[PDB]
């Protein structure tokens, strides 16, 4: 994804989390998200559990948790 | 490029709408009730299909959720041989 946001996404900014996520509505096709659900920096975001996505993303909010959580193994493997 | 069925040979290029048009057919192929809220649960392309777990599609479709997986993860394996 954009080169801009930092690999580990816990150190991601509020405005680096928006990024991901409309970067993510887009490459999944996924409907319009209410990006008033999401005003928190990478550290909250990391630490949403599955349902916590999945009352912010009904339909796709596992796919995008087990995403992030992807990003942050990645950040260290 | 598209298969038979109006979808593309690989799943990975598949919009939402094709995710759908693959779920109608599954429910039809599979006599499953051809409903409007199947599709409600897959609001996603194939590149998130591609990204979910075999449990993702049975908490979705406990009952045909398998045979699901199962087409999808047979469509992309074959297009994967590029």
């Amino acid at each position: 994804l954009p080169p801009s946001l930092p690999s580990d996404p816990r150190l991601w900014s509020r405005e680096d989390v928006l990024v991901f996520l409309r970067f993510c509505v887009r490459e999944f096709d996924l409907p319009k998200l209410d990006f008033d659900l999401f005003q928190m920096n990478g550290k909250r975001l990391c630490l949403l559990t599955r349902a916590d996505f999945g009352h912010r993303c009904p339909g796709a909010g596992d796919v995008l948790h087990n995403v992030l959580q992807m990003l942050i193994i990645e950040s260290h493997s | 490029p598209l298969g038979s069925d109006g979808l593309p040979l690989d799943p990975r290029d598949w919009t939402r709408a094709d995710v759908w048009k693959w779920l109608i057919n599954m429910a039809v192929s599979e006599g499953l009730e051809v409903t409007a809220e199947l599709p409600q649960k897959f609001p996603m392309n194939g590149k998130a299909l591609c990204l979910m777990s075999l449990d993702m599609y049975l908490c979705r479709v406990p009952v045909g959720g398998k045979m699901l997986y199962r087409d999808f993860r047979v469509r992309l394996a074959r297009a994967m041989s590029r």
